């Protein structure tokens, strides 16, 4: 049953063209128009793409209004970062935000100093990662010992975005699914 | 026809009621709610313990606070929750009396239903009886507006001591009643007076004892200074006794726009130039504040670090992170106005204060500022203390009820004398008209008469006096003499005349007990079908 | 409809109260009063019950009035005795 | 019609089921009545059709009678049990109108519940029905008709066709009407010093599926369903004056009584004791064999000693049977049922006066069955009915149908007065009671008016079962009847109308005298009274109380 | 809730639609079980046996249908079997059609189910008239025609090849049971089976056939003139109807008690030897002590014989059922016994009793069946019941109706012709009776592979002109007259088929609603 679904489900618009000579045109082009429409929706939703270094008055808008988005429940995820330059984990998490911002343009990446965020915040609890969605806090994450701590990598951060429902599991942009071209080249030769 | 017979969804959980027996449970359900708060009426009342689902505990005797935040199942008791609340929002007093008076009308209306009268016709009798009762109370009502401000000052104490007497705050009723009266002296205009209730703030700190509570003129802050090396108490110098309090919306920070932006930084020439830009900005910043001559600066948001030290050099303390809602109240008392930006800062828009000091409270690591004013200012803020968290909340609510009772005196000077005197006066007025207007609604007038008698009998029951001798004395005496300020003496004094006992109530407060009760019970009696969908 | 398969129609208050299985014991005392009214007089087995409910409704408000129940109870005994004195006065004799 | 079930009440705590009051009870009681009234509404009249009910073991019962269809419908509701027991009371007493009395009671509870919703008390409603019924029975006495100037048994024939209809054998009513009337005239007797009575279930019914219902043979005599004791016995006794001996004595290797324990010291006594214990029964059978009993009848059984003695003489034996059938054989043949043979003197004997008399006896084979057919009885005549059909379920339908037909003709001969049928009684009582209570006025005019409309449900029910225009017939019925009641005494034609009405076959107005539709007067008498008491029992109920089982 | 009903009340027109479809479904099961080329049916009962047959009655006994309207159709086969014994499939297949043809009208032209019943009785009255006219009498004493009459039903069975022997087998058996009005019954017809052997050597023999042997070895296995005497009591010492309970005191009593046990059996044996019988057949068991002294006189003792066989022995040997032995005389002793002999078969022993053959009581007999297996015996035994059932109707009724569907087709033609002159509301159900009577022929034709279209058209053209005895040859499938074909059936089977089929429709047509699951 899955062998028929893998022709369309496991191929993007660039990979669907492989089956142009083999499979029927009406079977293939019917799905390419569907996948083409999904690509256009992501382009319209790409309202972001760099870290929004904000300040508090604005928090009451950027962090929360955005989380409502269109309010068609067009919700928008907003990853906040209570930065603290003295901590080593904070500078690591700041690099992950800019790296993920260039890839996931639909998700908003927010950064602010922790001293300016909350009155007399504990410095030991920093860096803090909050995830808003439709005005509600989906995840109040603590320091990155859960995500490896000092040895945190980009692969661990992208895996966390899938757990909170920010990115799909089978997304082609994730490093877990985005296999290298040399990897797929060896598979075709050994097939 | 088949075995299934469905018209609406979830017929198993939905169940109707009908007939005389269905209405019988409604009035008897009100007796259970009334009987709980029946003992808390009058000066000899006893509080109720409340427990929330989250574990937070509070204690009180106000009927609206008791019925509020309580898990209920029956719908009629939820209407009594909304009743007491009504009187709590508009009036702020009489929340237990309106529920007991509403239950008294329902209890007397039941006997009648059983003898055999339509329910809407019963409610029509109370309406003609209620309008005649309030009309007769208005006839024998005394006005205190003709007196001067000196005698009128004393009348506020006679009413403030009444509402505070029925609470736990009455250990010193002479002392704490001045707090409720002195706060309204600072807001009244002395001609076509309006209360302006929003200016009067109210905050209480858990600490110390209740006897240490003293009224202040200013704003209470729950936060510390930007640096602890600053001086605690700040006095003025030789001239301009006002400290020139400058209030700010934008904090000490670098200027930047709201929209997303990236500042393109060129080679080393531009890198060294921007270091002089912000270093000259702080020099321009401190010169702007010293040009204005401010001594205290407060912003809603925290200043930068470097900025915390730059203020400390010139003997210029600062408080930081003052709530947005709290920031507006500071400008009104100081006779100032908040600047939008720093370029518009000038001498005219600065504040004025007598003295400030950082008050410590034991070994706790918290700081509170206490602004004081030597002259009469616009606003006023209560300063309540106590040896528990709930006793401060009880003192805040007891003071809030007294603050709303005196609020009615400002907008309406026509007062009454309650405590069983107004009830027996209004009960015999409808009784004397019952036998004149026999008709068929005479039993409704008699039920309205006996319903009003439950209030002074409840005060007689709680005070331990005999209701037979108390009710017979008031009915026999008030029928003989025309003076209508004699009621039930609950504290055990030798004389029942309330001219000497210093008890006064408002007319708008005692009126709403009858209006909201008789208007609710019309709705309670008109229910026949009762469908409750099980959750 | 009783517990077993027997069905019975009943206008008599004694047989109504007898077949009705009541959970409350004080309400169950009215079953014995109707049995006592049925054994002694044999007429008005429901009139004794409805007067008992009326007197209890009369005694309901008197409990809130602040009078002792024993004083209320003894008053009905004196009033009931005087009621019998009124009945003997207006008792119209009849011949066999 | 009731929805949104009553809430469990905390102020009124009674053990068992919850209490419910108000108008929902009388709505539920009427709803329970429509559950049973719609069942019997379709099987009314000749055009009516019946239904089947399975017994959850493969067996079923195709039933036309109202008592039988309600007997198998065990109604759990209390109000329905009143009508179930009423039909069991109706069929035992009169045996007619079992479907109509339930339909009358259902229509009364319909309109009575509507009148309670119109805010008149049930006590005034019940008083309106009783004064109306007292005038109705007075009106039934006015419309009586005595049988006169009739040739032979025609009045008994055509009146049986009315009861024979609404069954499967209504088409064969021309054949069964003769034998049914001839059967009841054969079992005539005398009792209470001249009062004519006939016994209950005197005629037998034998289930012999076979040839057809048309060829049902009327055997003028008694029939009994019993197997032969020994197959060597003769199945046909020739010669007239056959003597029949009815007994209840038991004749098997008999045993001594309970309190006897034999104890002997001599071994040789076992020979005499074993022979005398068997030989004591031979003294009973040796005396009746010498008396010449050609065919012996007995209730308790007979065993191989005696059975063989009876055969050494060409005597027919009879095995176990019911106790009641032998009583009527003794009455017809003239014998006397002996529980225990004895004599007033100090010696046992057997007299000749105990023997019966009949002309012929023979064991006829009904295609699988042994049945001893007795015919030509001397003392009192008798009769039996040989039912035949396609299958056993039809024979069961033929049993209760003949039982209703026999019961109707039984009560017909008790009272010579008769009343016409076909809704003419209900149509006349409707217009008669509408004219009544116009002088009374104030309150009881509405109660009696709806009572008059309740009796019209029978001519409406017969019409819709025919699948024809019902209101066209109702317009002819009521109007014609009214034009008759109002009329001058002196108007022959109009008066006649009082006599006729609805016809279900051709669909036009024809005369009942020429058509032959007729009923007894006793069938309507005490039928409305039973429906009246049935209405009173449910109408006076206000609240319903249910106690759960322990 | 309310009473145990109202699950799903099938009311109105759809209830009768299910009954016509259910009644038609019963006939479709055995549609191929009619005619000379009929197929067999193996039904599996849940106990463990097997029923191999083509008779509609034996098929419908084993089937079980959970529907009340189809069960009334199931009971019609018991009406035909326990009335004549032939034509059970004819009854089931005709009624189906009658209910089916009347259906169009019930469903569409809205004729009420009572008007159809009135139309059918006049059709039933006319059906007996034309069946009485179409039938011709036949002589009962003609053995040549009687053999051809008996084998008419055998032709639709497996043993048509042995029809020359079965007619002789059935004719001799029927005349033996026939009493000199002419009433006979099959309860004495012994259906004893012998597995194995050839059908040719199988023959009827006058008398009985037991399953048991003699007890003692010295008993004579070959007697010239046996003298049978039937006994009901056992030869053992009867304990008695009451307890003895002998109080023994002396030592000479217990040996006396055991000695009288020997003398009582001597006393009953010695009085049996007053007549000196050769064979003593006891119903109950026998003792070991009594058989020796019966052998001293020359008797022969057997085991316990069930009295169903003793009643046959009483009519064969002429003896009477005797229980009291003291009243034994010489007149009640059986005599005129032909021969006694015991054959050896591996299953069980078999004692033969032959008759001398030379009014009185009717004589019994036992028919020997030598089949191939057990199912072949039960198959052939039901053929004898179907074959011997035909022989009773010609004696009770000398009329003889034509076979091959000619009788039912004659009903179809006259009802169709008379339907035009019967103008009114009864015309539509009256004309629909002929539509089903022409199907029996249709079924026969369909089983031959013929075409029902042109054959029935050729049948009706020649039936009015040619003769009243025209019919369809089931083997060849051509129109052949019954006179030259030489196969005839009784008229009594035609009466029960028309009566039972129409009377079944009158019951089922009155069904309005169906309510299941009331109570036990
Ligand atoms: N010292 C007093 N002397 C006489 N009457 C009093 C005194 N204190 C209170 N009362 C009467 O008892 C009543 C109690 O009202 P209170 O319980 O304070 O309001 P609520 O019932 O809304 O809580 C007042 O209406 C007043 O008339
Ligand atoms: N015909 C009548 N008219 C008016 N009132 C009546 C009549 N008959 C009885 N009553 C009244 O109704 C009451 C009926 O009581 P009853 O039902 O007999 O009690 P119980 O049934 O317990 O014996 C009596 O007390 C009497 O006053
Ligand atoms: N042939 C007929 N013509 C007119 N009416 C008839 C005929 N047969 C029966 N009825 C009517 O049908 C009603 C019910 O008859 P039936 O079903 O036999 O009695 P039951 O109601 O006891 O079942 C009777 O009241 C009678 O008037
Ligand atoms: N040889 C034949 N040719 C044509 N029809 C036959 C023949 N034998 C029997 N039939 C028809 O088959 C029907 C049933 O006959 P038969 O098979 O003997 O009875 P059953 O249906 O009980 O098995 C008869 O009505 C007859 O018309
Ligand atoms: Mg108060
Ligand atoms: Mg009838
Ligand atoms: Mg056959």
């Amino acid at each position: 049953a899955k062998q028929h679904e893998n022709r369309l489900e496991d191929k993007d618009l660039s990979d669907l063209e492989e089956l142009e000579d083999d499979e029927d045109e009406d079977f293939l082009e019917a799905y390419k128009i569907k996948r083409l429409n999904e690509i256009r929706k992501l382009q319209e939703r790409s309202k972001f793409g760099e870290v929004f270094h904000i300040n508090k008055p604005e928090y009451n808008k950027e962090v929360t209004l955005a989380s409502q988005g269109k309010k068609d429940d067009g919700g928008v995820y907003v990853f906040v970062h209570l930065s603290l330059q003295s901590k080593l984990q904070s500078r690591i998490l700041s690099h992950l935000f800019q790296s993920a911002a260039c890839k996931f343009r639909e998700i908003k990446f927010v950064e602010i100093p922790a001293n300016r965020a909350i009155e007399n915040y504990p410095e030991s609890n920093c860096p803090t990662l909050i995830v808003y969605y439709r005005g509600e806090v989906i995840k109040n994450m603590i320091t990155l010992l859960e995500l490896g701590g000092n040895n945190s990598k980009m692969e661990d951060f992208e895996d966390f975005m899938v757990k909170v429902g920010a990115v799909a599991e089978g997304d082609n942009r994730l490093i877990m699914n985005r296999d290298d071209e040399e990897s797929r080249e060896e598979r075709k030769l050994h097939y | 026809m088949g075995r299934p017979f469905i018209i609406v969804k979830d017929q198993g959980n939905k169940k109707r009621q009908h007939g005389l027996e269905a209405k019988k449970s409604h009035i008897l359900a009100a007796r259970s709610v009334a009987s709980i708060i029946k003992t808390s009426l009058g000066p000899r009342g006893l509080d109720k313990i409340l427990i929330s689902p989250d574990g937070e505990i509070t204690i009180t005797n106000d009927g609206a606070t008791i019925l509020s935040q309580m898990e209920l199942d029956n719908e009629i008791a939820k209407l009594l929750v909304q009743l007491s609340k009504s009187q709590d929002d508009e009036i702020g007093d009489g929340t237990t009396g309106v529920v007991v008076l509403a239950s008294a009308l329902l209890d007397q209306a039941l006997e009648l239903i059983q003898k055999g009268i339509h329910p809407i016709k019963i409610a029509n009798g109370f309406d003609e009886a209620a309008k005649l009762a309030i009309s007769k109370l208005e006839e024998t009502c005394d006005d205190i507006s003709a007196s001067n401000d000196e005698l009128f000052r004393d009348f506020l104490l006679r009413a403030a001591k009444t509402s505070l007497g029925s609470k736990i705050v009455s250990k010193d009723h002479d002392r704490f009643a001045e707090m409720a009266v002195e706060a309204v002296i600072n807001v009244m205009d002395k001609d076509r007076k309006d209360v302006d209730f929003d200016l009067i703030k109210m905050q209480g700190r858990v600490g110390g004892s209740i006897s240490d509570s003293k009224l202040i003129n200013g704003v209470i802050l729950d936060k510390d200074f930007s640096h602890p090396q600053m001086p605690k108490c700040v006095l003025p110098k030789e001239g301009s006794d006002g400290v020139k309090l400058a209030i700010l919306t934008c904090p000490f920070e670098p200027p930047k726009p709201k929209t997303k932006h990236k500042l393109d930084i060129s080679s080393v020439e531009e890198y060294q130039k921007l270091q002089t830009y912000e270093q000259d900005k702080f020099k321009e910043m401190i010169d702007d504040v010293k040009k204005a001559g401010a001594d205290v600066v407060i912003c809603q948001w925290g200043f930068d670090d470097e900025a915390n030290h730059l203020l400390l050099q010139n003997d210029l303390p600062a408080v930081r992170w003052v709530g947005g809602q709290e920031l507006e109240h500071i400008a009104i008392s100081t006779n100032g106005r908040i600047v939008p930006r720093f370029q518009d800062l000038s001498k005219d828009k600065l504040g004025t204060c007598s003295r400030i000091y950082e008050q410590e409270f034991g070994t706790t690591k918290d700081r509170m500022l206490i602004i004081e004013q030597s002259k009469e200012t616009k606003t006023v803020t209560c300063f309540v203390r106590g040896s528990n968290k709930m006793i401060v909340d009880e003192a805040e609510r007891a003071l809030h009820d007294s603050l709303c009772v005196v609020r009615n005196l400002v907008k309406d000077s026509r007062v009454v004398y309650g405590g069983g005197a107004a009830e027996v006066t209004m009960s015999l007025a409808v009784s004397e008209e019952a036998d004149k207007q026999r008709g068929i609604d005479q039993y409704a007038f008699r039920g309205f008469a006996q319903a009003l008698d439950t209030i002074p009998m409840t005060l007689a029951e709680n005070s331990g006096l005999d209701p037979i001798g108390t009710l017979s004395t008031l009915k026999s005496k008030q029928l003989k003499e025309k003076i209508s300020n004699i009621g039930v003496d609950c504290l055990g004094y030798g004389s029942n005349d309330m001219k000497e006992l210093f008890v006064v109530d408002p007319f708008i407060g005692k009126k709403q007990q009858i209006l909201l009760a008789t208007q609710l019970c019309r709705m309670i009696l008109k229910i026949d079908n009762v469908i409750i969908s099980g959750k | 409809k009783t517990s077993r398969g027997e069905i019975i129609i009943s206008n008599d208050g004694h047989t109504i109260l007898k077949q009705m299985a009541i959970l409350h014991p004080v309400a169950r005392m009215l079953v014995e009063v109707s049995a006592a009214q049925d054994s002694e007089a044999g007429d008005g087995t429901t009139s004794v019950v409805i007067l008992t409910g009326a007197l209890l409704g009369a005694a309901e408000r008197l409990l809130n009035k602040g009078i002792h129940p024993t004083i209320i109870a003894d008053s009905f005994q004196s009033a009931a005795k005087r009621s019998v004195d009124i009945l003997l006065e207006m008792c119209h004799k009849v011949s066999l | 019609m009731s929805q949104l079930f009553n809430n469990s009440r905390s102020d009124t705590l009674f053990l068992g089921g919850e209490k419910i009051s108000g108008d929902d009870i009388r709505n539920q009681n009427v709803l329970a009545t429509m559950a049973v009234a719609n069942v019997v509404k379709s099987s009314l009249g000749p055009v009516g059709l019946d239904k089947m009910l399975v017994d959850d073991i493969g067996d079923f019962t195709v039933t036309n009678d109202g008592a039988t269809i309600l007997s198998l419908l065990d109604v759990q509701h209390p109000a329905g049990k009143i009508l179930v027991e009423l039909a069991q009371q109706q069929d035992r007493e009169i045996g007619d109108g079992t479907t109509s009395v339930v339909i009358i009671a259902s229509e009364l509870l319909k309109r009575a519940n509507e009148l309670v919703k119109n805010k008149i008390h049930p006590t005034t409603i019940i008083t309106g029905f009783r004064v109306a019924l007292r005038e109705a029975i007075r009106f039934i006495n006015e419309v009586l008709s005595t049988s006169v100037d009739t040739l032979g048994k025609e009045t008994l024939i055509n009146i049986a066709k009315t009861s024979m209809s609404s069954k499967i054998i209504g088409a064969d009513s021309d054949f069964f009407s003769n034998m049914v009337v001839d059967a009841l005239l054969a079992v005539k007797t005398q009792n209470s010093k001249g009062e004519i009575k006939y016994p209950v279930k005197a005629v037998n019914v034998l289930k012999a599926h076979g040839k057809s219902a048309t060829e049902s043979l009327l055997v003028p005599g008694y029939a009994l369903n019993c197997t032969v004791a020994s197959q060597a016995m003769p199945k046909r006794i020739a010669g007239g004056n056959v003597k029949i001996a009815c007994l209840d004595l038991n004749l098997q290797k008999a045993r001594m009584a309970m309190g006897v324990q034999i104890n002997i010291d001599d071994p040789e006594q076992l020979e005499q004791i074993r022979k005398r214990e068997a030989g004591i029964v031979l003294e009973r059978v040796k005396k009746i064999i010498d008396a010449g009993a050609q065919v012996v009848l007995t209730t308790k059984g007979i065993d191989d000693l005696c059975l063989k003695e009876f055969v050494e003489a060409k005597i027919m034996g009879v095995r176990r049977c019911k106790k009641e059938d032998l009583r009527r054989i003794a009455r017809a043949t003239g014998a006397t049922l002996v529980s225990s043979m004895s004599n007033l003197e100090g010696e046992e004997t057997f007299e000749s006066s105990y023997l019966g008399l009949c002309d012929e006896v023979v064991q006829a084979k009904f295609s699988d069955d042994e049945c001893i057919l007795i015919k030509g009885t001397s003392k009192h005549s008798s009769s039996s009915i040989i039912l035949r059909g396609a299958n056993d379920y039809s024979l069961d339908e033929m049993e209760r149908s003949l039982h209703d037909s026999l019961s109707v003709v039984k009560r017909t001969l008790e009272s010579g007065n008769v009343v016409p049928g076909g809704g003419c009684v209900e149509a006349a009582l409707n217009i008669y009671l509408d004219n009544f209570a116009t002088t009374v006025g104030s309150r009881e005019q509405l109660a009696i008016a709806e009572f008059a409309a309740a009796l019209l449900i029978i001519p409406k029910t017969l019409a819709v079962n025919a699948a024809k225009d019902s209101s066209e017939l109702v317009a002819k019925l009521r109007s014609y009847h009214a034009a008759s009641q109002m009329a001058k005494p002196e108007d022959v034609k109009r008066r006649s109308y009082r006599n006729y009405g609805l016809d279900l076959i051709r669909g036009k107005i024809v005369d009942e005298i020429h058509a032959g539709v007729l009923e007894p007067t006793i069938s309507k008498v005490k039928s409305l009274k039973s429906a009246l008491e049935a209405c009173v029992a449910i109408l006076r109920i206000d609240t319903m109380i249910t106690v759960d089982p322990e | 809730v309310f009473m145990n009903a109202s699950q799903e009340r099938t009311t109105g027109r759809q209830a009768q639609i299910s009954n016509i479809t259910a009644a038609k479904a019963v006939a479709d099961v055995i549609r191929t079980c009619l005619g000379p080329k009929a197929m067999l049916k193996m039904l599996l009962d849940p106990m463990g046996g097997l029923v191999l047959t083509n008779d509609g009655h034996a098929i419908l006994r084993e089937i079980d249908v959970a529907h009340p309207a189809a069960k009334s159709m199931l009971e019609l086969s018991r009406t035909q079997d326990e009335e004549v014994g032939d034509g059970t499939t004819t009854v089931i297949i005709l009624a189906g059609e009658i209910l089916a043809q009347c259906a169009p009208y019930l469903i569409e032209k809205n004729i009420h189910p009572v008007i159809i019943i009135q139309a059918l009785k006049k059709a039933l009255t006319d059906a007996l008239e034309v069946i009485k006219q179409v039938s011709k009498p036949v002589d009962v004493e003609n053995d040549a025609a009687m053999k051809k009459l008996i084998q008419a039903s055998i032709g639709t069975k497996y043993v048509i090849h042995w029809s020359e022997k079965m007619c002789e087998l059935a004719l001799d058996a029927v005349k033996t049971v026939r009493k000199d009005f002419e009433i006979d019954i099959k309860r004495y017809v012994r259906v004893e089976k012998i597995p194995g052997g050839d059908v040719l050597d199988s023959r009827v023999l006058k008398g009985v056939l037991l399953n048991k042997d003699v007890v003692h070895p010295k008993m004579s296995r070959h007697i010239e003139n046996p003298r049978v005497v039937l006994l009901d009591c056992p030869l053992e010492y009867k304990k008695g109807e009451s307890q003895t309970n002998i109080e023994i005191e002396k030592e000479e009593d217990w040996n006396r008690i055991l000695q009288i046990e020997e003398e009582q059996v001597q006393l009953m044996c010695e009085q049996i030897l007053a007549v000196r019988p050769t064979l003593v057949i006891t119903e109950k068991g026998v003792s070991d002590l009594a058989q020796h002294y019966l052998l001293k006189g020359g008797c022969s003792v057997l085991r316990r014989v069930k009295k169903s066989d003793n009643n046959r022995i009483a009519r064969v040997t002429g003896a009477t059922i005797v229980n009291r032995v003291e009243d034994l005389k010489e007149s009640d002793v059986g005599t005129n016994c032909g021969l006694f002999k015991v054959e050896m078969i591996g299953d069980e022993y078999f004692s033969f009793l032959d008759n001398c053959k030379e009014s009185g009581l009717q004589k019994a007999c036992t028919i020997m069946l030598r089949g191939g297996s057990k199912d072949i015996l039960n198959e052939i035994d039901r053929n004898l019941q179907d074959a011997m059932a035909v022989a009773r109707n010609v004696m009770l009724s000398p009329s003889l109706s034509p076979g091959g569907g000619a009788t039912e087709m004659a009903v179809s033609v006259k009802l169709a012709e008379k339907a035009k002159q019967l103008e009114g509301i009864q015309q539509w159900p009256y004309q629909a009776v002929a539509d089903a009577m022409e199907c029996i022929p249709r079924t026969l034709i369909q089983n031959a592979g013929g075409d029902p279209i042109r054959l029935l058209s050729q049948l009706r053209a020649k039936h009015a002109q040619g003769n009243f005895t025209t019919g369809i040859d089931g083997d060849k499938g051509k129109i052949v007259d019954m006179v030259s074909y030489g196969i005839w059936e009784p008229e009594v089977i035609k009466q029960q088929s028309v009566k039972t089929a129409i009377e079944s429709a009158c019951l089922l047509l009155r069904v309005d609603d169906i309510v299941s699951g009331v109570r036990k």
